[PDB]
């Protein structure tokens, strides 16, 4: 998830 | 000096955004985690694909290595955190209790324990062997972005939307200090210096800072990229020169003197925003991934 914001 | 890092290869397989790559610490494999659910081990001087690690049930935020390059450990949106057998491929354990995402984790020096960092606001210091959880930090008010044993495994760093920075006694859980910015803006990263006697934080203010955390000093700052939305990883380079390496929002890899603070190199080439960057233990490459427009993994190499 920390490929979104 | 400036290095003069060339592309080597582009790594493409993964189905969504990456998230996080790591160098194994005998240096031969390169890690990647995903939004696909997956990891993938690829070879960190011919870039060949090597095998795909599945399990869990959401997107991975974060993977580490233990210190003798057979373990890897991952931490997933799932709640979840799993240690892996590197040559099987297979899962050794699944560490559960954190209520929220896993955002991110490490294993000590000793590679006996792991520590994670979660959206529940905790700090959790986990067994390798059981894989029981043997302490819950109540380490911030916001989600945690990073966790960082240091070079003798007594501390813990962990960083936090919050704006806080803290260290904590690893045998203990106490905490040892707390580092405020000034304006306090959310810290995306943190990690301590080779030696240990540094910590480097990224805030969401476009902003690197390298403390003397006992101190409660900033010695150095490294800006001109561009960070203010994703928790992106940044590392000290030092098999060559002395750099600072960071991906950035703008697409590129950012590449400082450490001393100087001074800009020394750009790579272009990723069509997203650069998430993850890690540095080769003995040879001056560098691993870069990027988001969803781009997915792929891109292995940069320099005489330095």
């Amino acid at each position: 998830a920390r490929t979104k914001q | 000096v400036k290095p003069n890092y060339a592309l080597m290869f582009t790594l493409a397989g993964h189905t969504k955004a990456v998230s996080s790559v790591k160098f194994s610490p005998n240096g031969e494999w390169l890690a990647s985690s995903s939004a696909d659910k997956l990891i993938k081990i690829w070879g960190a001087y011919d870039g060949k694909f090597e095998k795909t690690i599945s399990g869990h049930k959401l997107g991975i935020s974060d993977v580490a290595w233990s210190s003798d390059s057979n373990l890897l450990v991952s931490a997933s949106d799932d709640k979840t955190l799993k240690i892996w057998d590197v040559s099987s491929g297979k899962c050794l354990k699944t560490l559960k209790g954190h209520s929220n995402y896993v955002f991110c984790c490490n294993f000590n020096p000793q590679s006996n324990l792991i520590v994670s960092g979660s959206f529940d606001e905790s700090v959790r210091i986990w067994d390798v062997k059981t894989g029981m959880c043997l302490k819950t930090l109540p380490a911030h008010s916001d989600p945690v972005s990073a966790v960082h044993f240091n070079r003798d495994g007594s501390l813990i760093v962990s960083s936090s939307y919050d704006g806080l920075c803290r260290i904590w006694d690893t045998a203990s859980g106490q905490c040892l200090k707390t580092l405020i910015d000034d304006d306090n803006p959310p810290v995306s990263f943190v990690k301590f210096s080779p030696n240990g006697k540094y910590i480097l934080a990224a805030t969401l203010d476009n902003d690197l800072k390298l403390w003397d955390y006992s101190k409660g000093k900033c010695l150095k700052t490294y800006t001109g990229h561009k960070n203010e939305k994703y928790c992106i990883f940044a590392n000290f380079s030092v098999t060559g020169g002395k750099w600072i390496v960071s991906g950035s929002e703008d697409n590129m890899v950012y590449i400082w003197n450490l001393q100087t603070k001074e800009i020394v190199q750009k790579l272009q080439g990723h069509t997203d925003v650069v998430i993850s960057t890690a540095c080769h233990p003995t040879e001056n490459i560098i691993a870069s991934a990027a988001l969803e427009n781009d997915k792929t993994i891109k292995l940069w190499k320099s005489d330095c």
